[PDB]
């Protein structure tokens, strides 16, 4: 854990790919009604960087192209700005579902 | 004045000229590529289609 | 077996050079028509 | 019932669009003898008579 | 080189009389001619890639083509004189 | 007060004096410049289209 | 005033070919679609022209294709590009399911649907249309198929009495196979037009798996030349397919006339079958064989259910890559197998094979999107 | 140099200046429902002339 999962997440963000068409992770999330709900609930510049990255990213991947290597998101430099949104709609979720079943 | 303005101009510039310019082409070429590809099939198969050797039999 | 054998291999030899002219042009077309949004760039005016 | 295109703009229109309509009738016929193969103008043709 | 396959699939010798002699002689030095022409355009061509000829100042092009329109006239008079005149 | 150059035909038609002789507003100090970024870095440059060569000299 | 958005045809037309807005990103791999639906207008197309001169009787049938390919004028033409063309329509089937699967295009559970009835119908057409002609494989193929069909107890065996009509495969069973298979592509035709109303309500789906609506273009005139030189080189393989290697997919043994008692050492379906056979034939059950195919072939029907990543397509999962192209792999293996014969050690092959089939698409898939979520710090 | 002016010279000028040419277009706002340049120059010419 201390040593090299440190070392297989960061050679598993190179490996998977997002990260040299400019995106970070939390862009990549599919969306459900929760990630609708977490994107509605987020900030105008956060909302407008993730729609630009993500155009950015389909400019990119219709030409076959990415992004040159000083480009490339950063692994540690990758925030996880969506995150809490997500979590706090999925705990209200909970919440609404665990109130029906009773 | 120069060839590809006046191309440009007496033949592709209006559509119904640019149709007649395809029908006319159409016509031209199905003449010369049927000879073409006639003469290069009967090149590969140098007497042995029946025409070739049509003659003996009268 | 095969009495359309010679007219089936002339029909394929005029197929393959139609088709050797027709693909660089269509191809071309594609490029064109595609080539006006390949080389298109995006921009990005964040107020701060 | 067609009386409404009685005037001179009409007939300025008409005026207009005679060598247009002109020249699709006449890549309909060359079409249509063309696509249908047709004796009567193909043997006028000094290249297509080749065939026969 | 397709010409040195008409020098490799001709029916006679530069031996074989006087319009063998004439023939194969004059065609000789136009194939020699259009060597000395093809080597002349690789060294312009060399030349270009190197980045010499400009817009105006570019001779040695000119020569070039001086010399590639002397070999195109001079085989326009071989085809009249030998080949489709008097044969 | 009367004339202001406009209208999209390069003419000087007539204008009100609120924006013909005073075309600065009241707004009393500038706010920012955003600045432009780019997908990939671009050679946007003005002045004759950045270069123009085939290889190296 | 326009009649582009205002005249009431024009209108669909517009709002399903002209001004739709699809991905600007998506790959050669959505032409496949549009290439199907020309597939399936050819064949209609050349089965029309087959249906002019086919004589649909026991005596007849044989000799009347072989009327078509000698007497008809470019008849021979017609019935190669019918069944090369039933070929070229099961690789552009194969590659749109793998486009479905690979991007996560099952996520749309309603077209995913539509789908894999179409794919039903597609099959169970091409086999009576691969009955029709009558021959020794005809005849062979359709009777080893639909008798391992009558293996459920107390039902099955009424079941077969009612598709043959008779005892056995006899001139009832061609004659009621012609009219089948002159049918269902009009009831496949209308239930792609079902699966288009069911995907237009969405819009495609592109590689990146991401929300398209941030860079959209409308389908003309892009994809409509893209489809258009799709169309142009799916023309080039099937002709080339037609033109020079008119058999090379197809099976000798069908040149031969329905011999009803003469078994042949092989008996296969088509290619295109091969891989379910080859799933058929691993369990020594019938019962289990038959049922193992229906799981084999609705287990897409499944696959909506299986999906664990909070990401979508494949494009960031490299483990969940190297599983589908496994499966893959195990699919050609499983084609290969099924044209083998049940010998050492093909058995053993094929059973492996099936087995790692459904464990990579029941367990290892959803363990692996599960490993890949936990991975990217978010579970 | 106005009254020179009929219909005849203005649809020649005109189809000199607009018919077949490749626009420039500038656009701000809500513009999505703003085609594209593709549909824009096919809009330039008429198909019937
Ligand atoms: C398949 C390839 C062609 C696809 C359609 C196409 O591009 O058409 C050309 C063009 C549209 O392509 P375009 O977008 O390049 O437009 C050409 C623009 N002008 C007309 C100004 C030069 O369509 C037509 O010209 C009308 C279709 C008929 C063409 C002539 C047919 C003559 C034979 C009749 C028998
Ligand atoms: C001092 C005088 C100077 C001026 C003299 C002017 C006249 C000189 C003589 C001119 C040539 C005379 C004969 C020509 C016709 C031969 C007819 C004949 O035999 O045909 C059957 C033979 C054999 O028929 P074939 O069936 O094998 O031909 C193949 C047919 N196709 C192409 C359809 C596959 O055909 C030919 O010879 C055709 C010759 C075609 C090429 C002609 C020149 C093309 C242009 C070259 C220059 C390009 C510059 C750029
Ligand atoms: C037969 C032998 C004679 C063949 C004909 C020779 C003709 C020479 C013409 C004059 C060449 C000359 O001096 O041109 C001037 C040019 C410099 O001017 P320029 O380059 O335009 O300006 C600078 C641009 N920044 O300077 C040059 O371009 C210099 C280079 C020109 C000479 C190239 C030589 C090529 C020779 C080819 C034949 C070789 C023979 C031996 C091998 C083959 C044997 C069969
Ligand atoms: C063979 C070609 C392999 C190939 O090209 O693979 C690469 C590509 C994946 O590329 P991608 O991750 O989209 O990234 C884009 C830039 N590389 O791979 C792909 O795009 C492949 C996507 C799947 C399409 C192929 C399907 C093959 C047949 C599947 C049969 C099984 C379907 C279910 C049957 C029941
Ligand atoms: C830690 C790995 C490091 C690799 C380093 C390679 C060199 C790196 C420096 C040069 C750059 C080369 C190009 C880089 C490509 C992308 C990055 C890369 O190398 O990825 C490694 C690749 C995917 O990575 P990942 O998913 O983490 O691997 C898990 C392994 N299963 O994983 C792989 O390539 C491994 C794939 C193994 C697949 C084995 C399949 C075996 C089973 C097949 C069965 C088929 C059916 C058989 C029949 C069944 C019935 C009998
Ligand atoms: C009868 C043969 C079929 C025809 C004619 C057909 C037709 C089409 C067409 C025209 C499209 C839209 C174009 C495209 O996106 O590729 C499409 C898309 C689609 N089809 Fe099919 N299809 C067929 C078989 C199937 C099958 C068997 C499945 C299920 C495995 C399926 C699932 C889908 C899906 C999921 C899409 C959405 C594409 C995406 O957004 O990623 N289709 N089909
Ligand atoms: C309504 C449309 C169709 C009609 C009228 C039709 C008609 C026919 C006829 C009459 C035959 C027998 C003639 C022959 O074998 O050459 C035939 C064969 C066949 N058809 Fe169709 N068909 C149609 C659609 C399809 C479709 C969509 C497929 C693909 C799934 C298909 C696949 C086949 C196959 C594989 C054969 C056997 C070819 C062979 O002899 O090897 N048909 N069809």
């Amino acid at each position: 854990s201390s040593k090299w999962l440190d070392g297989f997440r960061k050679w598993y963000y190179n490996a998977a790919g997002f990260n040299k068409l400019g995106l970070m992770r939390d862009d990549t999330l599919h969306e459900t009604e929760d990630v609708k709900e977490a994107i509605r609930r987020l900030p105008e510049d956060l909302y407008n960087d993730r729609m630009f990255r993500i155009k950015r990213a389909l400019d990119l991947t219709m030409r076959h192209q990415i992004l040159p290597k000083d480009q490339w998101t950063k692994y540690e430099e990758d925030k996880f700005y969506l995150e809490p949104y997500l979590k706090e709609v999925i705990r209200e979720r909970k919440e609404r579902e665990e109130w029906a079943k009773k | 004045p120069t060839i590809p303005s006046r191309l440009y101009s007496l033949l592709f510039r209006r559509t119904s000229t640019f149709a007649l310019t395809i029908a006319v082409g159409a016509l031209f070429f199905e003449r010369a590529f049927d000879q073409g590809a006639d003469a290069i099939y009967e090149h590969i198969n140098e007497g042995k289609l029946w025409k070739h050797i049509k003659h003996k039999y009268e | 077996s095969e009495p359309e054998h010679d007219h089936r291999k002339r029909m394929g030899l005029k197929m393959l050079l139609m088709m050797g002219l027709l693909l660089p042009l269509t191809y071309a077309m594609k490029r064109h028509k595609w080539s006006v949004l390949k080389s298109r760039k995006l921009a990005y005016r964040p107020p701060k | 019932m067609l009386s409404r295109f009685l005037g001179p703009r009409y007939r300025e229109l008409a005026r207009n669009w005679i060598p247009t309509a002109g020249m699709w009738g006449t890549v309909g016929a060359v079409g249509l003898v063309w696509a249908t193969d047709w004796r009567l103008i193909l043997d006028w043709v000094p290249y297509i008579n080749g065939k026969f | 080189i397709l010409q040195a396959s008409e020098y490799f699939e001709t029916s006679f010798s530069i031996s074989d009389g006087i319009y063998g002699s004439t023939f194969f002689m004059a065609t000789g030095f136009h194939g020699l001619h259009v060597i000395i022409g093809s080597t002349f355009l690789i060294v312009c061509l060399l030349r270009q890639l190197k980045f010499h000829f400009t817009s105006k100042h570019h001779f040695g092009f000119e020569a070039a083509a001086w010399y590639w329109h002397f070999v195109d006239v001079v085989w326009l008079f071989l085809y009249v004189s030998i080949y489709w005149w008097g044969s | 007060m009367y004339y202001k150059f406009s209208s999209f035909t390069q003419k000087l038609a007539g204008a009100w004096a609120s924006e013909a002789y005073t075309p600065q507003g009241l707004k009393p100090v500038s706010t920012e410049a955003p600045p432009i970024i780019f997908a990939t870095p671009t050679k946007l440059t003005s002045s004759v289209t950045a270069y123009d060569y085939s290889g190296k000299n | 005033t326009n009649m582009r958005k205002t005249h009431p045809l024009f209108k669909i037309i517009n709002h399903s070919f002209i001004d739709l807005p699809a991905p600007s990103n998506i790959s050669s791999w959505w032409n496949f679609g549009s290439l199907l639906g020309v597939c399936l207008m050819v064949q209609i197309i050349t089965g029309l022209f087959l249906a002019m001169h086919y004589t649909s009787d026991t005596m007849t049938a044989f000799s009347s294709v072989t009327h078509i390919c000698r007497d008809v004028n470019y008849g021979w033409l017609i019935r190669y590009m019918h069944a090369n063309g039933a070929s070229m329509f099961f690789i552009c089937l194969f590659l749109h399911v793998g486009r479905g699967l690979y991007y996560g295009s099952y996520t749309f559970m309603e077209t995913w649907n539509i789908g894999v009835l179409l794919l039903f119908a597609v099959m169970a057409t091409a086999f009576m249309g691969y009955v029709l002609p009558w021959g020794q494989m005809s005849f062979w193929g359709a009777t080893v198929i639909t008798n391992l069909l009558s293996a459920i107890p107390y039902i099955g065996t009424t079941l077969v009495e009612w598709i043959w009509g008779g005892f056995s495969v006899d001139k009832a069973t061609l004659t009621r196979f012609f009219a089948f298979h002159f049918i269902l592509p009009f009831i496949i035709a209308a239930l792609a037009i079902v699966h288009l109303l069911f995907l237009h309500e969405t819009g495609s789906n592109n590689p990146t798996g991401l929300n398209s609506d941030a860079d959209k273009i409308p389908f003309h005139p892009y994809y409509t030349i893209k489809d258009i030189l799709g169309i142009l080189i799916m023309f080039l393989i099937l002709m080339t397919l037609v033109l020079f290697f008119p058999d090379m997919l197809g099976d000798p043994d069908n040149y031969m006339p329905a011999n009803p008692l003469n078994t042949p050492p092989h008996i296969k379906p088509e290619w295109y079958f091969l891989f379910a056979y080859a799933i058929l034939r691993s369990i020594p059950n019938k019962l289990g064989g038959v049922l193992a195919l229906i799981l084999s072939i609705l287990i897409l029907a499944l696959m909506p259910f299986l999906h664990t990543s909070k990401q979508r397509s494949l494009m960031f999962r490299p483990i969940t890559q190297i599983l589908y192209w496994i499966l893959v792999a195990n699919l050609l293996i499983l084609t290969w197998i099924g044209g083998q014969p049940v010998e050492h050690p093909f058995i053993i092959i094929g059973q492996l094979a099936s087995i790692s089939y459904f464990s990579i698409i029941l367990i290892l898939m959803p363990i692996s999107g599960i490993i890949e979520d936990k991975m990217l710090k978010l579970y | 140099r106005i009254q020179e002016v009929d219909a005849q010279m203005l649809r020649d000028i005109c189809s000199k200046y607009f018919y077949d040419q490749c626009p420039a277009v500038a656009g701000y706002g809500p513009i999505e429902q703003l085609p594209d340049y593709n549909r824009i120059r096919s809009g330039m010419f008429w198909l019937r002339f």
